[PDB]
């Protein structure tokens, strides 16, 4: 009701409805540390919040008091907890609260407490009907918001809403193929539905990735996905991959490609292949290429990798 | 350029003093701001410029002690501040009942951490109560919540539980088997560690995961050599000059610690490029007010000031103590803890 | 800014 910035706003200490309550002040003792100075209004709202809390008053006036405390500081987890307690006691309309929190989160998309509150509400209502769309909007003012992606995966998993995610992913990867969060989302969807054991799917995906790599060859995300979905079955077990990459080298070379190759050669050495000593040289040759010219910032690392390979396969 | 050491000492000094109402959103996390400042002064070997006794009392006033009937054991630990309005009591008298007063795992962590940094011996810490409260926070999947009343759960709090159990030198505070399970399940397809299973691997969670295992002394036991090599690769790939927390994300000063410390724990930080990292961290230094910011030409803050310094520490900056990469306190402090532990064992 | 909690 009465906004904190309204011309007619009144301190709680001057409100009739709060005459019976004695405000409770905060006290950090003799020598306060990391003390925050509060305005009259701020201290006022909270001195009454402490009062209501201390008495665990499940009143309607308390419910309203929280709205003010939250406006003053939406990071106070206790306030949100108490507000949830009241939401139940007073049996408030949860669909209304959904609007409230939707507004709040838009204003503070990186606040832990608000995303938790929304998650609790969705669990209560057992209604995920508006989640995917809401998150998509938040992901519009920041396509990498960790809070958003985390909430999105929870909703999708909890109410089994996989049907359209792989499509959403394809769309976002077109808007920015470098968004690591989307590549993770892609793997999330696939491994939680078809899985990667279906050679048909594995093929589709490896192909999809190589296409994205060709569009923007310098993209750690795309390369990490490619290696990710293949590293466990064994990179050396895909002879045509080694060649297709060796062919890309000329035009689409990048440190990621060279690194991938090193990893393929290492998988081979790992599986006692043909030309043990010859392969190791192809590996070492690349490690040095990385250290000396391709990924110089990691010069000491690549040399370290080289020495590691050499002392393990000689 | 150079490291304006004194400037930074003044910076942390101010932080322990008074903050502008613009930092009101840190109210319930004041104790972690204290930590950033105290541990930051410690790192600069300037703890003298503060009254260790006053602060120790303040910290102890934040401990949620068990009540007479001890019916609130599941809620003991430390508060972030006095925002609930409980009468100042430096862990002198028994706990005064309150429907909503209970600890916060991040506060218990930074609380104990602060006490040790200040020289206190933790004698006034109801260790059993804390551990009781800790246990109450762990979920079936192995991760933890921050408060008994409920909260989100993820790797951040697994690291908090680990630090607490380590400092109180007692792991009865958690079901280590389940915790390790959680940490494993969080490894991504790209080999980094995320906040939880399926999520995007991240520098912050990777540090929390690896550091927790190191604190439990089970790094080698949980991850295979092949696995550790893949994790190392993921981490070392985070350096662009300074460090970012995720692929294709801009660098941020604090990651020079988050990732750098992980690389250190994995014994390969030595192979990173020191100059570019140092140069970046310094480019975010505020030569006027002190402290560091996440990005250059950006406002400084206690968090980036502390982590920026710890980042420099990793590379043995002239004038900064060596930081214990897993416990996030200076080595000096980590040792005072070793002795403190031996003491009890009698 | 970096919100950790
Ligand atoms: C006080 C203390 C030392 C606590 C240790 C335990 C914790 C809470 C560790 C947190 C590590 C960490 C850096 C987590 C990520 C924090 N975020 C900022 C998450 C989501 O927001 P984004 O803006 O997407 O983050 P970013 O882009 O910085 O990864
Ligand atoms: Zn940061």
């Amino acid at each position: 009701f009465l906004s904190l910035d309204s011309p007619t706003y009144v301190l709680y200490r001057d409100r009739a409805e709060w005459a019976d309550i004695d405000p409770v002040p905060q006290n950090d003792g003799p020598s306060p540390v990391v003390q925050i100075i509060y305005s009259e209004k701020f201290r006022d709202v909270y001195d009454y919040f402490r009062a209501v809390l201390q008495r665990d008053e499940r009143s309607e006036r308390a419910f309203k008091l929280t709205r003010d405390a939250i406006e003053l500081n939406a990071a106070n987890y206790t306030v949100w907890h108490f507000r949830r307690v009241l939401l139940r006691s007073l049996q408030k309309d949860l669909q209304e609260e959904m609007n409230y929190i939707i507004a709040i989160i838009e204003e503070q998309p990186k606040n832990y407490q608000v995303w938790h509150h929304r998650r609790v509400l969705v669990e209560w209502l057992k209604d995920p009907s508006q989640e995917l769309e809401f998150i998509a909007d938040i992901l519009n003012q920041d396509a990498k918001n960790y809070h958003a992606w985390q909430h999105r995966q929870w909703v999708i998993q909890e109410f089994r809403l996989w049907d359209n995610e792989l499509q959403y992913v394809d769309q976002l990867l077109k808007e920015d193929v470098r968004n690591n969060s989307v590549w993770n989302q892609r793997h999330f969807v696939i491994s939680n539905t078809t899985g990667y054991s279906d050679r048909a799917v594995l093929e589709r995906e490896v192909q999809y990735t190589l296409e994205m790599i060709k569009l923007v060859p310098h993209n750690e995300s795309a390369w990490n996905y490619l290696k990710g979905i293949l590293q466990d079955r064994g990179l050396s077990r895909y002879p045509n991959l080694l060649n297709q990459l060796l062919d890309l080298q000329p035009s689409h070379s990048s440190p990621y490609l060279i690194a991938f190759l090193v990893d393929i050669y290492e998988d081979m050495l790992e599986n006692q292949c043909d030309n043990k000593e010859d392969i190791l040289n192809k590996a070492l040759e690349l490690c040095e290429i990385l250290a000396k010219e391709k990924d110089t910032i990691r010069k000491e690392y690549w040399r370290y990798i080289g020495r590691s390979l050499q002392s393990k396969h000689s | 350029l150079d490291f304006l050491r004194d400037r930074h000492v003044r910076f942390f000094q101010r932080c322990l003093q008074v903050l502008p109402e613009r930092y009101s959103s840190l109210e319930t996390s004041r104790l972690t701001i204290a930590f950033f400042a105290l541990s930051g002064l410690d790192m600069l070997d300037s703890l003298d410029v503060v009254n260790k006794d006053d602060i120790i009392e303040w910290i102890y006033s934040l401990q949620v002690l068990p009540t007479e009937d001890r019916s609130n054991l599941d809620r003991c630990g430390f508060r972030g501040s006095s925002y609930l309005g409980i009468p100042f009591n430096p862990s002198k008298n028994p706990g005064t009942a309150h429907p909503y007063d209970s600890g916060h795992i991040a506060m218990t962590y930074t609380g104990l951490s602060c006490l040790i940094i200040l020289g206190d011996d933790l004698s006034r810490v109801d260790k059993e109560a804390c551990l009781a409260g800790l246990r109450a926070l762990q979920l079936e999947d192995g991760s933890f919540c921050a408060v008994p009343e409920g909260s989100e759960n993820d790797m951040r709090f697994v690291y908090c539980a680990s630090c607490i159990c380590y400092m109180l030198n007692n792991w009865s505070g958690m079901d280590m088997k389940k915790a390790i399970s959680y940490i494993r399940r969080s490894m991504s397809y790209d080999n980094g560690l995320a906040q939880g299973a399926g999520l995007e691997s991240h520098g912050g969670s990777t540090f929390c995961g690896i550091a927790s295992l190191c604190l439990m002394g089970k790094l080698e036991e949980v991850f295979s050599e092949k696995e550790l090599n893949r994790i190392k690769r993921w981490c070392i790939m985070r350096q662009q000059n300074g460090y970012h927390g995720r692929p294709n994300k801009p660098v941020d000063t604090c990651y020079s610690f988050w990732v750098g410390a992980t690389l250190k724990l994995l014994k390969i930080f030595q192979y990173t490029n020191f100059e570019k990292n140092r140069n970046y961290i310094l480019s975010t230094q505020d030569r006027l007010v002190g402290g560091f910011a996440k990005w250059p030409d950006s406002h400084p803050d206690a968090l980036h000031a502390y982590f920026g310094i710890c980042g420099l520490s990793l590379m043995e900056e002239s004038g900064i103590c060596k930081v214990h990469p897993a416990l996030n306190v200076s080595t000096r402090t980590s040792e005072r803890l070793r002795d403190l532990h031996q003491s009890w064992k009698t | 800014r970096c919100v950790l909690l």
